[PDB]
């Protein structure tokens, strides 16, 4: 096997070691909650319960897209009570940035729409948003889609004013999947790329509950060592329905790190001698966001 | 390509 132990000091000796070149990272609500990002998809948040005055055919036609595109109002109204007051990305966004300064980083994979991911500094080609993003917003008319930064998107919720095209007219609508619209190609086509040249998974803040995202720690070659860093085990094959390996006999190459996720990051950073590196980026960051 | 769905 290519880890000599299943345990972080194992993942550590790996990543240091000449057989690991090139890391995937699978990231998900849990490394935002700790920048005060709500899990979008977590029934605990209550997106779905006081929609009452929107009278809506079912709770989810909010985040479906042929509702939306004809009464957008319920979706912006609820994107303004929900947006963040500030966008801090957290320590295991700039874990991911240091992998990248470091060339180690083949691709992150992420389910959030919450632009961290790009202010921490990892770019579009590093980057499958595999739900969309708030980062831009079109058009919807095909013959036109007119691309708008969220600084015009984020006046227009404010305003409680419904975003517009200026050239057209037509709805503009962040760059997040709703439902009932075509999952982006991208994903599809980094998937059949990256996976033939991963050394290492790292997967942060997921419970891997949501597919097609779920599906991708079974794209990885066998040997991948496949590391979980997450407050809650995850991954397993379900008892029921059936997959991550962490404790029987056979396991091999899973390891599960439970706890915080910037906690863990920063335990993996300083094990590989990144903690400096680290404190010293996300402090110059967060003082430079603190002081926009 | 496959659509966005609750599963
Ligand atoms: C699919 O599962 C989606 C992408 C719909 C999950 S997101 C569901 C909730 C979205 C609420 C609207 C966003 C609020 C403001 C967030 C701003 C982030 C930059
Ligand atoms: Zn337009």
């Amino acid at each position: 096997r290519l880890l000599d132990e299943l345990t972080l000091e194992g993942v550590a000796r790996y990543m240091q070691s000449e057989r690991c070149r090139r890391v995937i990272c699978l990231v998900g609500a849990g490394i935002s909650t700790s920048a005060g990002i709500p899990d979008f998809r977590s029934p605990s948040t209550g997106l779905y319960d006081n929609l009452e005055k929107y009278h809506l055919p079912y709770p989810e036609a909010i985040f479906e897209i042929s509702y939306f595109k004809k009464h957008p109002e319920p979706f912006f109204a609820l994107a303004k009570e929900l947006y963040p007051g500030q966008f801090k990305p957290t320590i295991c966004h700039y874990f991911m940035r240091l992998l990248k300064d470091k060339g180690l980083l083949l691709r992150c994979y992420t389910q959030n729409i919450d632009t961290l991911e790009r202010i921490a500094g990892l770019e579009q080609e590093d980057l499958v948003e595999a739900h969309g993003t708030f980062y831009t917003s079109h058009c919807v008319s095909a013959s036109c889609r007119h691309e708008y930064p969220l600084s015009w998107m984020k006046e227009k919720i404010f305003s409680e004013v419904t975003p517009k095209c200026e050239d057209c007219q037509s709805l503009v609508k962040p760059d997040i999947v709703f439902f009932g619209e075509s999952l982006p190609a991208r994903f599809f086509s980094c998937m059949q790329s990256d996976f033939l040249k991963v050394d290492l998974l790292l997967v942060m803040g997921t419970s891997l509950q949501v597919q097609p995202f779920a599906s991708l720690i079974s794209k990885a070659p066998l040997s991948t060592p496949r590391l979980l860093i997450n407050k809650e085990k995850a991954g397993q094959s379900d008892p029921f329905l059936g997959g991550m390996d962490f404790d029987s006999k056979k396991a091999y190459r899973d390891v599960a790190w439970l706890g915080e996720c910037d906690q863990g990051c920063l335990a993996l950073a300083e094990l590989l001698g990144w903690k400096k590196e680290l404190e010293d980026l996300v402090r110059r960051e967060h003082a430079s966001i603190d002081a926009q | 390509l496959p659509k966005k769905y609750g599963g």
